[PDB]
């Protein structure tokens, strides 16, 4: 049982560095690859003291790649993995998706498929992308096309940035965030969406850090995703494979969006007076001011939700804090179901790592609920987009590289007849 | 009269592990398959469930059923993990996901030649076997489904052998999955005809007896397993011992079953007292026959009361007298003539062994055919009514080739049954 | 013949103490049930060199009880025979007969049929509690209407606390012992009745001692029980049976509180210069100085009685020694009753305990006769309350929990009706 | 039974600060959590005040509240000052002029909502809990105005429990704020019914009861807090250790309040000695209760003597003799009976526990509730009489905009609660 990690742009890179310099250390492996078992979902060994990632590395721009190849970590990985190109996507949907796209668009999946004949029980890929960069919206969504149409069944992961209503950095963002719902809402089999404002206030909130800068946030992410994959690469009390969640949680084949939290993160020295047990922490994974979307759960309903233990964990009073919040009115589910939990529990404790905004912990949690309220994070947006749409500005910049006036149309009503999907089921 | 052991799924593993484990206890085999007993009786009947090898060693005849590595791993490594063959061992690479349509028809198709091969050659091995033991939940989609086409090639190469059923029904209590009452209603369906005889019980009941009468604070998967272990090796201690009134399988298989399709059990063991609160227990038969028959302490979700007894029958295991069993009984059917069937006289059948439980002196098991089974059906129908209607999840099992209409016949069978239950009550 | 004993509020855990550890050194059982005939009454036999007690002790206070779980004698009891609550009375009759009653009484109602199985000729239970708080009025006159209901033609036996008129710690005492009149004249074939001021003087007077303490008021009341049931446990020239002592004492059916005192008490010197003769203890037995009851008998005109003797007795001295008060005029007779006595010797010596304030004497007497004397020690109490009533201060509280306001005057017309009766009788 | 604390405004932290340090030696916990103590009483009742956590410690169920962020600076820096939990810290950020208008309209909104979360907290975690404790003064108006409203809203949410405020009140004598009536004649009329007992405190009696019964030279806050702390540990100790008669929060009021209104209580402390008088006492129960219902010593600026008491309680520490305490108090009961009011005869509740105060033979205290209450009000409500009638500052408080007929409500409650305390007096 193996898995294939895909970043792209300088986003997604930022992610995957953090997430793999947590794996070597959940795995007692040294940067330069060599191991002073279980290692094979993501690793693979060569002769003697000599393990490889099965992850690649993609941009149009060489400068944060090659801030990785002369950087700790430059013995670890293959050089073929990493790929650089020689012009940026310029922020344009446009110029990723086309006249800058196939110009690599060949290469990696050529060692895409090289990646494919190592494993034999090839489970699916991890894809860290962002909706605002052109890079990582288009060359990515031409990526999973070209993914969906070659391996068809396997099933694909993703784990998004949204774009942030008011804290934001760019100017076009609601052009290439529209235009990329056509190819995540065809070609996804789960999809994880993550705000940087919300993270920032639970950064302030929760952990107390005065100045949170990019590295605590790409860390929150590596946890959450390494929580994920403990059921793979671990054993438990009890299993939960990854088709078996996308089994229990995706009630219709276009509602495959998540929201995801964790618990608990405490700061250094209030985690000494707090003693973290199994209800309080099951609260806690509920609470609107820890969801990591600026989202209201409390204008939607609950539709399913996955809860992943590990740690010191035992069935009963998981039963009894499941029942304990089944009884409240605040928390609302929806009628036709009546159970509405997918429960695992598993035995190894997540692992701190040196330099970290998180204390050791002896349990952790992980949440992941299917709701109805994050349609509002799109009904906001699509009003960003429409009102910029009304002047035609910037459009010049994109029906130069090939697009035409209409594609805009079409987007538009995909948003709206998924928001209207999630209005009839809701 | 040899009986083989199948188990299935991760919960099937566990329980059989846990049998295994009290009934090598029992015999006196180590954990190696050496044998260093004293008593001679253990040599009689030592045959029933084991296999000789050369060197003087034994083997259990079990085959151990999954599709996934880890669970089989995990009992390879762990105690008594040695005593099996390793070609019994028989598991996949795919995993089911939690679907019954993936576990009857698209992974246990291709992997059910192999079992059924070894089953085969277990049953040519044995001299003149009765039955088939078969261990596994109604929640997961392996174990269910599996076990299910596994049960109906069984029973169609053997039409004259009893089959023995010991399933766990999902309880809404201690529900744990988004889609566990289309894994109950699909198994239940053909279930009810593919079977000889079905014990049920519940993670729920289990849970409070645990919780009150053994006064645990911590209730692991272990000790509920051991229950139901306790159970399953008092169920058939005739066999593998002596005594002055004996019932063996088939007996219990004509007189508990009034017509075919009424053949759902509810167990109970007695005594069941916690290691402190033992010094202060008497040691009498009329003690261990209230506990039996005691309401509070049945392993199946259910209250009695609602409903009145059909058919029961007590094992005995001790040194005890015929005589005080009779009074028992008839104290209990007159004392409760409101909760017990009137146009079958004297509904109890009995039995008593001679070879007590090790490190105790009685000990006695309860079998119950009663009434009360369609209220934990009806229960888990609701829930699935609350799916079916609005298409919930059912993509995931329609892309396998099923269609809505089995599940019409689903319900409608299950209707069946429940209207059964209530027509005799 | 057996008996089950049954103790319930803080008053009965007490007396439950005393009476069961005053069990254990007369049958000289260890309190880990060994013993190094008749011995079957109040124990039950485990096997072999296991004796346990037919007892239950039942409360709402949790202080109160988890210290027998702490003390020497934890060992006696059984776990599931000892039942705690959750919250006390507040110190308030119709809690215990409405709010918290039904919430534990079908619970050691269960146990009651689990002892009442045990039984082949079952005698009669024995209830100890106190009319002056509210558990120990409302949730234990809750229990004896069930008791009533299922048995019926048994014998059922309570041991009570009055309040005192002049000297008392609670406020609203007469409110408690008012309401529970309904009950005891119709659901107890006998009623004991216990005072704590006359415990004051038989301890400064007769015992010779300084301060009595809990401990000595218990020690009186555990010496009256042992006294009762001796006549159950062994044997001697005349026998007592229950059923022969309720038709010798009760003449009608509405006379069924019995008066008691005991003698001798006296501290260990002053053994050293009295002679205790057979005719003296009785001439001493009835005077008025020593009565548990707040009366004078020369106030009241007799009818019947029984004496009690113990130890060494020999009935040729009590044909002379009834008839020397006989001849004393200063107690009386009734017209219609030629003789008024019932007679009671035991020929098993009585047994000291350590610890206790008596001196080894071969001889004690209990007395246990019904006078008209008693009338007064309502009427003065039936004043108390009248007096209360009027101004409907702190009423309140418990129209709270819902009580008619008629149910005071049924039991006081009974009172009345009970005074009236006396006099008739009187 | 468990109970969960609230402190408001600075006056009640401080109060705070000691009842939190003396609540400490009596359990043995010393400032890190740990437990040192010998009797297992300790741990018989620990989890009345204190959550068990992982470490083997022990954390106040202590939430603190506040308005201005000098004082909490004072208690952190002190003596236990991080037993409070950081979380525990209810604090805001602006100021207010002791102003009721700003304690409850401009401010009170938006600090409730952090306290009532935080009080939600700690609802769960204990099993089936009795009461809140809630320490202030009614000088001022955050004092007051946070008072009034979470008061007001507890009742409303949870109403069949018991609910304590320790309260303060200025006096003529030792008036130290310049709008003093007002503080007292806003807050007064949300008490009248909201909570169910309210302990009244004069600052005046804290300087008579320093000087003559305790001779001490230098009245500090250290020794003004010493007695309100002392009088706040005695109350809640049949909680917390065993005794010969039990008396809990439940058996006063259903037993020492005589209508729904009379419920402004009075406590006074003993024994109150010097440290070069000690030598000459002796050691009995008369001694105390003698000095006990004396007029001098009374925790408030009115003498009892001016009117007939309605019901009491004392309650008294150490083995003692309750024969004695009975005998002794008939003997007040026939010598004084002018203070008895005759239809309610046997006006005495009393409590006595086993674990006495550490380096004492016996220590008691006094709570009594009198027709004295009256005159504690006529001259407070004399205060606020001149002072509306000639609109002087009303403008300030109008700043907000309450109304005048309230005044007049809370003036005809207090009119209507003097005409229930003088009727029945
Ligand atoms: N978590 C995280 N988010 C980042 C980081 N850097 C940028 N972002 C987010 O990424 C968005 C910027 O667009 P990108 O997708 O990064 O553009 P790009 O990766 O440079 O790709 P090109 O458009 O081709 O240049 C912003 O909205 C940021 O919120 C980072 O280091 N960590
Ligand atoms: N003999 C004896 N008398 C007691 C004892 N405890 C209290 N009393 C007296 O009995 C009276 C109240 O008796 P109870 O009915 O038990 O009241 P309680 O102990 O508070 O029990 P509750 O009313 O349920 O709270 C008090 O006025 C005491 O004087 C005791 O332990 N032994
Ligand atoms: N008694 C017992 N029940 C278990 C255990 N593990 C799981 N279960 C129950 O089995 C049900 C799920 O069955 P599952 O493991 O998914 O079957 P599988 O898919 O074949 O592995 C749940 O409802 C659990 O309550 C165990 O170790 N002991
Ligand atoms: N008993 C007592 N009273 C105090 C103490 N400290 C202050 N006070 C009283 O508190 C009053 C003023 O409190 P205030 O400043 O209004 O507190 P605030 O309401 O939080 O602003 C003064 O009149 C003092 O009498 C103390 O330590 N003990
Ligand atoms: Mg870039
Ligand atoms: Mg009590």
């Amino acid at each position: 049982r193996e898995c294939i990690s895909i970043h792209v742009g300088q986003a997604g890179v930022q992610i995957g560095n953090a997430c793999w310099e947590l794996y070597c250390l959940e795995h007692g492996i040294q940067p330069d690859g060599q191991m002073p078992d279980s290692f094979n979902t993501f690793f693979s060994e060569t002769g003697a003291g000599k393990h490889v990632p099965r992850a690649v590395f993609v941009d149009l721009e060489p400068t944060v790649v090659d801030e990785v190849r002369t950087g700790t970590y430059r013995q670890l990985f293959h050089p073929e993995q990493l790929i650089t190109g020689k012009e940026d996507a310029a922020n344009n949907y446009a110029r990723g998706h086309y006249t800058i796209g196939k110009e690599i668009v060949d290469l990696v999946l050529d060692r895409i498929r090289k990646l494919a004949d190592q494993c034999t029980g090839l489970q699916g890929f991890l894809i860290f992308h962002s909706f605002g960069g052109g890079t990582g919206s288009g060359f990515t969504s031409l990526l999973m096309e070209r993914l969906s149409v070659d391996y068809g069944k396997k099933s694909k992961l993703e784990f998004a940035i949204y774009p942030a209503p008011q804290v934001s950095t760019a100017v076009v963002e609601p052009y290439n965030s529209i235009l990329t719902t056509h190819t995540t809402l065809e070609h996804s089999d789960c999809a994880f969406m993550v705000d940087n404002e919300a993270i920032y206030d639970i950064c302030r909130r929760n952990l107390d850090i005065e100045r949170p800068t990019y590295t605590n946030l790409n860390r929150l992410i590596g946890q959450i995703v390494s929580s994920i994959t403990a059921s793979l690469r671990f054993d438990g009390a009890l299993n939960v494979d990854l088709t078996e969640f996308q089994t229990n949680l995706v009630p219709y084949p276009r509602i495959h969006f998540p929201l995801v939290t964790y618990a608990p993160v405490i700061s250094a020295e209030k985690a000494y007076h707090e003693q973290l047990s199994v209800a309080e922490i099951t609260n806690a994974c509920f609470e609107p001011a820890n969801q990591m979307v600026k989202c209201d759960p409390r204008h939607g309903k609950y539709m399913a939700c996955c809860m992943l233990y590990r740690g010191d964990v035992v069935p009963k009073d998981v039963n009894a804090a499941i029942a304990t919040i089944k009884t409240k009115r605040t928390i609302q589910f929806v009628d036709w179901c009546p159970t509405g939990f997918k429960v695992g529990i598993n035995y190894q404790p997540p692992t701190v790592v040196p330099g970290g905004d998180l204390a050791k912990v002896q349990r952790a949690v992980c949440m992941l609920s299917n709701t109805t309220a994050i349609a509002e994070a799109w009904a906001r947006l699509d009003h960003k987009f429409d009102l910029m749409y009304a002047k035609r500005a910037f459009v010049h910049w994109y029906v130069g590289e090939g697009m035409e006036e209409g594609e805009f149309s079409e987007a538009r009503e995909d948003l709206a007849a998924l928001e209207k999907d999630y209005e009839e089921v809701g | 009269r040899e009986i083989v052991h199948i188990q299935a799924g991760q919960c099937g593993n566990q329980i059989g592990a846990k049998f295994w484990e009290i009934i090598s206890d029992e015999h006196g085999i180590d954990a190696t398959g050496a044998y260093h007993g004293d008593s001679d009786l253990q040599l009689e009947r030592i045959n029933v469930y084991y296999n000789e090898a050369s060197g003087g060693k034994y083997v259990p005849r079990a085959v151990l059923v999954d599709l996934e590595p880890g669970t089989m791993d995990s009992v390879r490594s762990g105690p008594f993990g040695q005593i099996f063959r390793p070609d019994n061992f028989v598991f996949g690479q795919s995993g089911a996901g939690n679907n019954w349509a993936k576990g009857h028809y698209t992974e246990g198709a291709e992997l059910v030649d192999s079992v059924l091969d070894v089953v085969r050659k277990e049953a040519e091995s044995c001299d003149c076997l009765q039955g088939f033991q078969l261990t596994h939940s109604l929640g997961g989609g392996t174990g269910s489904g599996m076990g299910t086409l596994l049960i109906s090639k069984i029973r169609e190469e053997y039409p004259d052998r009893i089959m023995n059923t010991y399933s766990v029904v999902p309880s809404p209590k201690v529900s744990d999955t988004v889609v566990e009452p289309y894994n109950a209603t699909l198994s239940v369906h053909q279930l009810v005809e593919n079977t000889d005889e079905t014990y049920c019980i519940d993670n729920e009941a289990l849970y409070d007896i645990c919780f009150r009468t053994l006064k645990l604070t911590t209730p692991t998967y272990g000790d509920l397993n051991h229950l139901v272990s306790l159970t399953m090796s008092g169920v058939t201690t005739c066999l593998r011992f002596p005594g002055q009134l004996n019932a063996d399988l088939r007996k219990l298989a004509v007189n508990m079953v009034p017509f075919p399709r009424l053949h759902f059990f509810m167990p109970g063991f007695a005594p069941l007292t916690s290691r402190g609160s033992q010094q202060y227990r008497a040691l009498t038969v009329p003690e261990l026959t209230q506990q039996m028959f005691d309401a509070k302490n049945m392993m199946a979700a259910c209250d009695p009361r609602h409903g009145r007894y059909l058919t029961v029958a007590a094992i005995f295991r001790g040194r005890m007298s015929m005589k005080e069993v009779d009074e028992q009984m008839l104290n209990i059917q007159n004392k409760n003539s409101s909760y017990f069937v009137e146009w079958i006289p004297n509904n109890v059948k009995t039995a008593v062994c001679d070879i007590p439980p090790r490190g105790l002196k009685m000990s006695a098991t309860f079998i119950g055919n009663s009434t009360a089974i369609q209220e934990l059906f009806k229960r888990i129908s609701e829930q699935f009514t609350a799916m079916f209607r609005r298409k919930a999840f059912l993509h995931w099992y329609t892309g396998e080739g099923m269609d809505e209409m089995e599940f019409t016949e689903a319900e409608s069978n299950m209707n069946d049954l429940v209207s059964e239950y209530q027509q005799y009550q």
